[PDB]
């Protein structure tokens, strides 16, 4: 019975396409990349500059 | 009759007023309600309940009336300055 | 999802030549400030750490790392001892903060001398002075779909009797009921995660020092800041909401809290106070849909937060959360894959029909959710929520219980 | 009414395989929350009823039904006892509320694995994994027309 | 039940009880306290009927 | 120094101490007391530097939040959801212009 | 009768009795008590006369 099965919910087996069934997956799709936001400065309208 | 046990330091500031032998401190409505709660089951507010959640403002007031004969303590519900013998009873204006 | 098992990458910048090393510090961080002497003098000398009962010389610089607020370098203004009675890390932080406020230790950042700078990495026959390089990591989290299903199992006799007496189809209704409950149940799951993964509000930086560490009470004058009468007490709740949302902005590093989920009592309190900056007011509920029958979304609070009513709230609460304009900058992902697939059949032994439904959705967490971990483990992590990585850790939500309404 | 003694019918959406049974719950009850894991994990395993004297286990999940606000499933994050002194329902509900506020017992709801729900109710030679079911009950309420009169 | 502020008298609204009027003063605020109590009851009606 | 109130805490402005908040009741006025403290600090800057009143505030999130939740002008007692200032350290550190000054 | 607050003086509205003035403060709020009292008397005339 092509009980296709399902992953073990283990992160590696989800990524690897490893499933407990007869069909082995391609890959874990993709949803985009989350980067750490770059913090904003305070500039120097608070202190001198004098290059 | 008895002395209220001393609860460490950090006593709220009492302003000396030698102009009339009086003194001013802002207590708030919670104390003026709590002390109003105190004098309804026969209890005492000068020295009873040493482990109170609001004992500190109660202890300072007791010494303040001894130091000053006509203390001027102001609440916040109406902001009135009840005097020492006006503070004696614990019933301020109304209510059970 | 177009196929089960979605995945999402996450790029982190960390410094020290080693993107992947035990205890590398993430460079850009919503909470942790930069090692402001990492590129400067910290690339010339290594400063002794601050520890419990560490006697202080005057003029030396000591590093430290509060659990919040990141790295900091403190110069000593007066010789002191750190009171190793604060052996615990959180107590160490409390001691160091007390000393800093006392002015004994004050933070400083500096650059490196030119005579040291120009020789970096053995120019002019020096040695042992490498540069303070940086790098980036890139890991990924993966999210696999679960399923959810139900059955009806009625009989044809019931169908005939129902269509005859009441005219109800006796099949569609069942399917309706089935689908309804399933969808309803799915919704509940999501909400519970929001409450489940919520951080404890009213605590840490949002905690007024005189309050009860996580619960906002309308009887405590410390919480209502001495307000009398309802017209002024409720604006204290407004201020509490503001504190929680601001702290979310701090920990998340994406934005202020922009939605609020709260019970009927809290929402009705909100709808009956003049939300904007005003003197004091209280009356009938006008600005919000306080009944959970026309809709659950009750309104917009002051143009900032969308307010939703949890009609099944157990005691009383509000939870402030952030949901960015982008779909990824979310905190929690409800990612449907198959929607309410129906199935029909009958029992061959008695011809009596059976109705059923099944769906596969799954649900995942935003990476960076903990917001206090510079770098994850194993680089391929389980995006699905659990106790190890979501229970009171997801900084995107903060939950506070309200008593005394 | 164009006839005396009218009657009305009430349709109650009740889950639990037997619409007319003791202890059956109404599915869309306004006071009572949905059985959030009825169609999810609750169809794969049965969560222990959280009653007096229980010793909670970190990570484990319990079930309860409050007299108000309805059903709930509680994952325990700290090993606590539930104050066996509680006997009646109100006392137990209040104690569970105290524990929930304490953060040692947080509500939860989860979906069910595909590798399970694929085999539900005896597929592929499996056994002892019935689906969860729901039907409706429909009961009857009747009134009679009393009268009233006067003379001049 | 849900409509009780923990210190009240469970079914009677007393204009002399601070918990019932949320601590209001004079007639300007006490009446608004009555309005809020009415709002609370309507909310509970929405809750129980659905 | 001369910014002290005689009964204050000498270096920390405490919202719970009635001496510092000038006897204010409730929140819409205990906040105004903070604005008054800011003004006194700036005037002492003008005294000590000899160049004029201080014109900028570097403050943590909570201070800015309480600043943005009151009517900063001379306009009775008022309080509500913070709207006049940007408390997001995500959008910009620069909170805004308090009182136009 | 119906015009009586259970704490009042039964036929005299007293500006010194806190039950009568609804706990008002200064003359701004203490007179509005007499306003409300006149409203109650008008209502009772409506009830008795019909």
């Amino acid at each position: 019975a092509e009980i296709g099965g399902d992953h073990g919910y283990n992160a590696t087996n989800i990524a690897a396409g490893q499933t407990s069934g007869a069909v082995t997956q391609i890959g874990p799709a993709v949803m985009g990349m989350v980067r750490r936001a770059i913090p904003n400065l305070i500039a120097f309208d608070i202190c001198g500059v004098q290059p | 009759a008895k002395v209220a046990p001393e609860p460490e330091g950090e006593l709220p500031y009492v302003h000396p007023l030698p102009h009339r032998s009086s003194a001013y401190i802002w207590c708030g409505w919670w104390v003026m309600d709590e002390i109003q709660k105190m004098t309804e089951e026969g209890k005492d507010w000068k020295t009873d309940d040493p482990d109170s959640k609001y004992y500190l403002h109660r202890y300072t007031l007791q010494k303040m009336m001894k130091d000053y004969p006509e203390v001027d303590v102001q609440e916040s519900r109406n902001g009135y300055i009840i005097h020492k013998t006006a503070l004696e009873t614990g019933i301020i204006y109304t209510y059970p | 999802m177009n196929s089960p098992t979605g995945q999402v990458f996450a790029l982190r910048a960390v410094y020290g030549k080693d993107p992947v090393a035990a205890g590398a510090k993430e460079a850009f961080h919503p909470m942790y400030g930069p090692d402001a002497m990492f590129s400067g003098q910290g690339a010339a000398k290594k400063f002794p750490a601050l520890a419990a009962s560490t006697q202080t010389t005057v003029g030396d610089i000591y590093t430290h790392f509060f659990q919040e607020t990141g790295t900091v370098y403190l110069q000593a203004s007066v010789q002191v001892t750190i009171d190793a009675g604060a052996t615990d890390a959180a107590k160490l932080d409390a001691e160091i903060k007390k000393q800093m406020e006392a002015g004994a230790l004050v933070e400083i950042a500096e650059g490196m001398a030119t005579s040291i700078a120009e020789l970096q990495e053995g120019f002019n026959g020096s040695t042992d002075n490498p540069w303070n390089e940086m790098g980036f990591r890139i890991d990924k989290q993966v999210i696999e779909a679960k399923s959810r299903q139900l059955k009806a199992a009625y009989s044809i006799e019931l169908a005939q009797d129902l269509r005859a007496v009441h005219g109800m189809d006796a099949d569609a209704e069942l399917s309706g009921i089935l689908a309804t409950e399933i969808m309803l149940e799915i919704n509940r799951e999501v909400v519970d995660w929001i409450n489940y993964s919520a951080q404890v509000g009213k605590s840490g930086m949002t905690l007024t020092p005189g309050s009860k560490a996580g619960v906002f009470d309308f009887q405590d004058p410390i919480d209502i800041r001495g307000a009398r009468w309802a017209g002024e007490s409720f604006k204290a709740l407004l201020f509490q909401i503001d504190k929680e949302a601001v702290e979310i902005a701090r920990q998340t590093g994406r934005g202020e809290g922009n939605f609020i989920i709260a019970s009927r009592n809290v929402v009705n309190v909100l709808a009956s106070v003049d939300t904007g900056i005003s003197y004091a007011a209280q009356g009938l509920a006008t600005g919000f849909s306080t009944d959970t029958t026309k809709s659950v979304f009750a309104g917009v609070l002051g143009g900032k937060y969308r307010v939703y009513i949890d009609q099944y709230a157990k005691q009383d609460y509000f939870t402030v959360g952030y949901k960015g304009p982008n779909e990824m900058d979310a905190g929690i992902y409800y990612a449907p894959y198959v929607a309410l697939t129906p199935l029909r059949g009958s029992d061959p032994k008695n011809f009596q029909p059976v109705m059923g439904f099944k769906t596969r959705y799954g649900i995942g967490i935003n990476p960076f959710a903990e917001s206090a971990a510079q770098a994850p483990a194993s680089r391929i992590q389980s995006g699905m929520p659990s106790i190890l990585n979501s229970l009171g850790k997801n900084a995107y939500f903060r939950r506070v219980y309200v008593k005394g309404i």
